[PDB]
């Protein structure tokens, strides 16, 4: 992340919301902890960025035959 | 109990009319039949004033919120003589004058968190005064939440100078006798762009009436005027008290505050100015870095600001640039506050800012800037 | 097994706070009768010792 930090995010980059979003759900999804957090941190609503789509689409990412994938297999 | 408010403040009208649409904002068939270039003044007539009394804003709040309407041309210190001796309002000791455009509905979280931890609690451990725009937009909202998100969490003394007409509800504030009980419709459902509400985390109004239906500027005369005075003035006791720091904080800006900052400075006040806030704003404070930058390479250099830290128009107008030389010209008076990651602490900083504007030998004149090092714990 | 008492004190508090007022030979007539904003900042005050904390 640091790199990414001092990279990508040193200023000079003007982002915007939407072009976050997709690193933000590839972060989630791949469990980057401290990405997540710095790309909220960047100033990203995430009251907008959520949708139940989307939602759907984290708890999909449940890792093969979990014990939480059983869950929603039953549900 | 308020029998001279309306004898020693006056209100202003449209009077005359400067073209269907006049540039008072009050049309041809709404006019006085009394009706080239509108003046503010001289186009202008004056009355006394009918728009003092305490707000009591309905469900929450403080049942308590004295606004009144003044006209621009007024001496602050008939206003501060009404503050802090009718009103009963402390006298300060620290005024922080916050300033900026801050043009979006919402801000950065850090940026949010620096106004209500850093601002907000070094104005409740010093008892100071937070003196923004009397509006719930932009930066005056923002200070507003900040304000509330603390009160609740726990008073501080901010309040907000507005000008007269872009005031919704401006009609249940009309009350010559005084308007001691008076309800605000705060929530109200229609929403336009030239007409905002007032925040109900403000504990006094400032109404600055010039006689237009409502535009923007028209209080930055007497907010200039009124924050010269207050550091002008001894902490009540007479003369027997010290003099009384003011300080200005900058966040985002456009043309309109750059004037103002150039007006402050030339004014001899400090400034304060953080970085990352913004357009206008960040412009000073690269400025500030480069330093005594040499001129072959940085004569350009602040074209290139001009025209990648602000706005494109006006960016290729000078004028600009002439208002960056002669803020520069004072430069010792500002200071820049560096985000520093969130930093979220800057009473260092306004301490140093304060002891690097006085620079006199005299140890009676760094004595408010002692007592604030003794309020707060550095 | 400190701990343990501490946690299971809890349990007993409840168990008798809710028994009938009476003792058990009397407690037959008992049984015989048996048969916002405040909250918002409330949060507020705990959301700010959260961020005091982590600071
Ligand atoms: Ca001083």
């Amino acid at each position: 992340v640091d790199i990414a930090q001092s990279e990508l995010f040193r200023g000079d980059i003007q982002w915007r919301s939407f072009h976050l979003e997709a690193s933000l759900m590839d972060a989630l999804l791949n469990d980057r902890p401290e990405f997540v957090r710095l790309l909220i941190s960047h100033g990203l609503s995430l009251g907008h960025f959520l949708t139940p789509m989307r939602l759907a689409q984290l708890y999909s990412a449940a890792p093969s035959n979990s014990l939480i994938r059983n869950l929603l297999d039953q549900a | 109990e308020q029998s001279w408010i309306p004898k020693i403040f006056k209100k202003k009208t449209c009077t005359t009319f400067i073209v269907t649409l006049c540039q008072c904002g009050r049309p041809r068939t709404a006019h006085p039949a009394v009706a080239t270039v509108w003046d503010s003044d001289a186009h202008t007539t004056e009355k006394p004033t009918d728009a003092y009394g305490e707000l009591d804003f309905t469900g929450a709040g403080r049942k308590h919120s004295n606004f009144l309407r003044l006209s621009d041309r007024t001496d602050p210190a008939a206003v501060y003589s009404l503050v802090t001796r009718t009103w009963g309002f402390r006298a300060p000791n620290l005024v922080v004058s916050v300033l900026g455009g801050s043009g979006g509905p919402v801000l950065q979280t850090w940026l949010q968190d620096l106004l209500r931890r850093g601002l907000v609690r070094a104005a409740q451990s010093t008892g100071a005064w937070i003196v923004t725009g009397g509006l719930h937009t932009g930066i005056g909202r923002h200070v507003g939440v900040a304000v509330r998100d603390h009160q609740m969490a726990s008073k501080v003394v901010a309040m907000g100078v507005a000008p007269w007409g872009v005031v919704r509800n401006r009609d249940t504030l009309i009350n010559p006798k005084g308007s001691f009980p008076a309800r605000y419709r705060w929530r109200g459902d229609p929403e336009d762009g030239v007409q905002f509400p007032l925040d109900y985390n403000y504990s006094a109004f400032f109404l600055v009436d010039d006689g237009t239906h409502g535009c923007l500027g028209g209080e930055n005369r007497f907010r200039l005027r009124l924050e010269s005075y207050i550091s002008q003035q001894k902490t009540g006791v007479g003369g027997t008290g010290i003099d009384i720091p003011v300080l200005l904080l900058l966040i985002d800006g456009d043309e309109k505050m750059l004037t103002r900052i150039e007006n402050a400075t030339q004014a001899q006040l400090p400034c304060l100015l953080v970085a990352g806030s913004g357009g206008a704003a960040d412009c000073l404070a690269e400025t500030l870095e480069d330093t005594l930058a040499p001129g072959s390479g940085g004569a350009r250099q602040g074209e290139a600001r001009d025209r990648i830290r602000r706005f494109f128009p006006k960016g290729d107008l000078e004028v600009l640039q002439a208002q960056v030389e002669r803020i520069m010209t004072r430069k010792e008076l500002l200071t820049v506050y560096s985000s520093e990651d969130g930093s979220e602490e800057f009473e260092t900083i306004v301490l140093k800012a304060l002891v690097k504007a006085c620079g006199s030998s005299e140890a009676s004149a760094y004595l408010d800037e002692l007592r604030l090092a003794v309020a707060w714990n550095r | 097994s400190d701990l343990y008492w501490k946690a299971q004190r809890y349990r007993l508090i409840r168990e008798f706070h809710s028994r009938p007022a009476l003792a058990p030979p009397f407690i037959v007539i008992s049984h015989l009768r048996l048969l916002k904003e405040a909250e918002r900042k409330l949060l507020t005050w705990e959301s700010v010792h959260k961020e005091n904390f982590l600071l």
